[PDB]
RNA sequence: UUUAAAAAUUUUAAAAUAAUU
């Protein structure tokens, strides 16, 4: 689980740090939104 | 006006010189041929360096040669391994410092 | 086990590395087939049983 | 049709350590 947390999904040998940080910010943004969840 | 100023700024920001004890040895060919910035099994997408940041190869050759000369035994071929962040990110880190002068 | 004891073959997964390190590809590019297969393949003589 | 070579200058003025004339 720790190495999977390291990599994008496992390895990090197929993702530039540019796109990697972009998608990390994207996922962190959509993390807790309520789309992923009186008479 | 010639000799664009991306080199003087780094030369003024960083203080990395050849120590005293290396004066009797042949460190020049060690810098040139035996500290390789292309890692052993090819490209990595992390060790890539942007085209307009050539000064970073200097610091990389520093760190390779020092880490190789520190250990006992024989001097060995040392290859670049991985840069956390990335080539461009580390270059931007050095470049803000060079700019702030 | 006894196949390992008898067989003359010997799997050394540095052939793959030495053949993939000679690939010519640029650096201003966000994809690299050599690195991709080296990651997918992971040559290591840990478990070739 | 895309990439890239990037400058190797000085003699660097002073203060400390070491070697020498
Ligand atoms: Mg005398």
């Amino acid at each position: 689980a720790h190495v999977a947390s390291h990599g994008l999904h496992g390895n990090m040998t197929l993702t530039s740090s540019e796109i990697q940080r972009h998608i990390t910010e994207f996922i962190s943004s959509w993390q807790n939104h309520p789309i992923v969840q009186a008479q | 006006m010639l000799q664009d100023v991306n080199t003087v700024q780094l030369a003024r920001v960083v203080n990395l010189a050849v120590p005293d004890t290396w004066m009797s040895l042949d460190f020049d060919t060690m810098f040139k041929h035996h500290v390789k910035l292309l890692p052993k099994d090819g490209r990595h997408l992390n060790t890539d360096i942007p085209p307009r940041m050539g000064w970073l190869r200097a610091i990389l050759r520093f760190l390779g040669a020092g880490m190789a000369m520190t250990a006992t035994g024989v001097a060995v071929d040392i290859y670049l391994e991985d840069i956390h962040g990335g080539g461009r990110s580390l270059g931007q880190r050095f470049m803000t410092w060079m700019r702030q002068e | 086990v006894l196949l390992q004891r008898i067989s003359p073959l010997q799997i050394d997964p540095t052939i793959i590395s030495n053949t993939m390190s000679t690939v010519s590809e640029s650096t201003t590019q966000t994809l690299s087939p050599a690195s991709s297969i080296l990651g997918k393949l992971r040559p290591s003589n840990s478990d070739f049983s």
